[PDB]
RNA sequence: GCUGAAAGCAUCUAAGCACGAAACUUGCCCCGAGAUGAGUUCUCCCUGACCCUUUAAGGGUCCUGAAGGAACGUUGAAGAC
RNA sequence: GAUGUCGGCUCAUCACAUCCUGGGGCUGAAGUAGGUCCCAAGGGUAUGGCUGUUCGCCAUUUAAAGUGGUACGCGAGCUGG
RNA sequence: GUGAAGAGGGAAACAACCCAGACCGCCAGCUAAGGUCCCAAAGUCAUGGUUAAGUGGGAAACGAUGUGGGAAGGCCCAGAC
């Protein structure tokens, strides 16, 4: 139509397995998992990999381009092993790791601890840089947000942890 | 501001309007500007 | 998770000067687990205690044999506690006056309030009262009560009407301990428990937290 | 003259060990009531006693409908006004999953004494073959 | 808010996930197995003879009467009784 | 062939269109304080002067002095202005 | 036209609305209105299609890329979205 999805290399390290419903995968990165849906029937012949709609039912097609696309980033995932970062501004705010507890010092009286889930630890090069990364991209992305969450930027000045790609200047000029 | 029946949308850069039913004229990508749900 | 025992009366210590210190003193002898509750049988965790031993030389037989293990030994009452791990013994095997509370935790006294009576809805709840201008019929005492008209009147079956004061547990909470004298079991508190002379009282932990 | 109907005082005691350990829900509900009042009837009546004893496993588990698993609650007030009335929702059923079923069950029956001392005839249980003492001895 | 289709993008929703209030369930205190769905555990006491039936239903006599309860009395920081 | 009026006292019970406190969105939101809208009924939510008043105005407090239903709640419960 | 001066069945309950006018008796049949999963008599009926909100089982202006169907158009394998 104008959109779809079919391609799902199978390269190294790429030791993809189906349960029924269940695809395991492995490589480089780590061991991920994700039972999809039930109509689902996914395989693999040698390298392309394929969803399965039980049937050309409206929440049964559909259901298959947020399938083959979570698998693929599986396999995106184990094989390149996933990053993302932001940074901290503003006066008084650091950074810091200690192996998961990435100590936090904002702004508040005392500083914090994120504890990281597994699969995903995360360096700070500086004390204003912090470099998340790890194989499934879904613990990424939370911790991703979890994380700047702690001390959103404000307008006024942007100061608090962003994203290091957030296009958010500053404000719209103040006024009363 | 969040409204509760529907003023339409205006704009452009507006969000798409789609979700649960999400009109309030705006213009997102306006880094402070977001009249919305709420 | 602590022994049981009646108080009787309370004081002061004065020193350093608080003299504010309401000690309640309640003695607190042996206590013998008599029975331990267990995960099969018995139900639950729990692990009985008699923390007594008053001379009953005239008991219920069931009762008297209640008790079986070395030194026999009868009481009267009868707790428990739950979680933790407590012996095995009978009563037999002393438990301690000088339970693990070191010497600045809060106690939990627990006893049965004194008893009133029946108790107009005066004394019962503070939220009574009336006037003295006119009409004695109605002086300042009885109440007006349940509301509503036309709604049947099922009076919510509450406001406070007068009734008997109970004697029920109180469980004062919290009260920091001020001695214990190991051997002359005595173990004060800071005022506040209920009952009078010797009620039964449990003097529970810290659970208040 | 003519004749009645014959359901004396009956005997039709049972061991049926409706499983229902899965999906069956809701509309599985009429077979544990009607087969409670007699519905291919040996001998039976509406009116007399004996609920035909009967065994629903597992319990703990049912599709419900097609949404009512988080959005129906059940409702029931207490009686001590404070206007408390009590409401729970179905996927706020975990202290006690075996209550439903028997609630729903319910209603269901002639309504007063007769259909009333035969829902006991059910028996709860959640955790599929479990305590199956209720009637260890003899099944169906 | 993450991830992500329908809608190659994007999207907090459609699958799935993450937060989130004195509200809700619980936590604390009291009542609480008439919870007739009448639950559990521990301990105590009773192991003498016959008869008529319309015989498994019993009905009845003598000898026994325990554990316990109650009754009475002296009473109570318990209580209208 | 009788359903006793307003206001007060006593004692209430519910709603939510929330006054205070709790959580959020936008702001012509620097901060502090606010404006508004969403969510939220757990609990809390003034003493007096004047008047029969309800209300109101005034003095002085308060985190705040909520709106409303309950025969404009409440006389086989009080009062009788 | 019905009730009044009309009973029986239906609309949960319900003089007037729908069916239908009770001379008696019957443990005999077919139907009306309305219904056939359980309460509760009888299809968990069949052939096809809609909905996914418990709509059905309360309510407008107006709002919305919800989803079904039919017709006509704008750009576009000289490559569109
Ligand atoms: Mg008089
Ligand atoms: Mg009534
Ligand atoms: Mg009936
Ligand atoms: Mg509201
Ligand atoms: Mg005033
Ligand atoms: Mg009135
Ligand atoms: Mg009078
Ligand atoms: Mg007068
Ligand atoms: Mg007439
Ligand atoms: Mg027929
Ligand atoms: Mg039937
Ligand atoms: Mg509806």
């Amino acid at each position: 139509s104008r959109v779809a999805k079919a391609p799902v290399v199978v390269p190294a390290g790429v030791d993809v397995k189906i349960n029924g419903q269940v695809i395991t995968i492995k490589g480089k990165n780590g061991e991920l998992t994700r039972t999809l849906n039930d109509a689902v029937e996914v395989k693999h012949a040698d390298n392309t990999l394929t969803f399965g709609p039980r049937d050309g039912y409206a929440d049964g097609w559909a259901q298959a381009g947020t399938a083959r696309a979570l698998l693929n980033s599986m396999v995106i995932g184990v094989t390149e092993g996933f990053t993302k970062k932001l940074q901290l501004v503003g006066v008084g705010y650091r950074a810091a790791v200690k192996g998961n507890v990435i100590n936090l010092s904002l702004g508040f009286s005392h500083p914090v601890d994120h504890q990281l889930p597994a699969g995903i630890t995360a360096e700070c090069p500086t004390q204003t840089e912090i470099v998340l990364k790890g194989a499934d991209k879904q613990v990424i992305g939370q911790v991703a947000a979890d994380l700047r969450a702690y001390r959103r930027p404000e307008p006024y000045k942007g100061k608090g942890v962003r994203y290091a790609d957030e296009v958010v200047r500053t404000k719209e000029a103040k006024k009363k | 501001m969040k409204v509760r029946a529907s003023v339409k949308k205006l704009c452009r850069n507006c969000k798409i309007v789609k979700r649960d039913g999400v009109i309030r004229v705006i213009c997102s990508a306006e880094p402070k500007h977001k009249q919305r749900q709420g | 998770m602590i022994g049981l025992v009646g108080k009787k009366v309370g004081m002061t210590r004065i020193f350093t000067e608080d003299g504010v210190s309401i000690p309640v003193t309640v003695i607190e002898v042996e206590a013998n687990r008599v029975t331990q509750v267990k995960d099969l049988a018995n139900d639950g965790y729990r692990a009985i205690q008699v923390t007594t031993g008053a001379k009953k030389a005239n008991r219920v037989t069931k009762p008297e044999a209640g008790h079986f293990a070395k030194a026999g030994v009868e009481a009267g009452r009868g707790l428990w506690e739950f979680r933790l791990a407590e012996g095995e013994e009978f009563t037999v095997g002393q438990s301690i006056s000088v339970e693990l509370f070191a010497d600045v935790k809060k106690v939990d006294v627990t006893g049965t309030s004194k008893g009133k009576g029946f108790a107009g809805t005066v004394k019962r709840w503070n939220f009574r009262t009336q006037d003295a201008t006119h009409g004695n019929s109605l002086s300042h005492r009885v109440p007006g009560s349940i509301g509503q008209n036309q709604t049947p009147g099922k009076v919510f079956k509450g406001k406070k009407m007068a009734g008997q004061m109970g004697n029920e547990r109180v469980t004062v909470q919290s009260l920091d301990v001020v001695r214990v004298d190991a051997e002359r079991n005595l173990l004060l508190v800071k005022g506040a428990v209920p009952g009078a002379t010797g009620s039964d009282l449990i003097v529970k932990p810290a659970v208040k937290a | 003259m003519k004749t009645f109907t014959a359901k004396p005082e009956t005997v039709k005691r049972d061991w049926y060990v409706v499983d229902a350990t899965g999906k069956t829900l809701g509309r599985l509900a009429t077979e544990l009531a009607r087969r409670l009042r007699g519905k291919h009837k040996a001998e039976y009546t509406p009116h007399v006693d004996t609920g035909d004893y009967i065994i629903v496993l597992n319990a703990d588990k049912v599709a419900v409908t097609g949404n009512k698993r988080t959005d129906k609650v059940y409702y029931h007030h207490t009686g001590h006004i404070g206007g408390i009335k009590q409401a729970t929702f179905e996927e706020m059923i975990a202290r006690r999953p075996e209550r439903v079923i028997e609630i729903a069950v319910k209603g269901m029956l002639p309504k007063g004494p007769l259909g009333r001392a035969m829902f006991r005839k059910l028996k709860v249980y959640a955790g599929n073959e479990h305590n199956h003492a209720a009637q260890q001895p003899q099944v169906l």
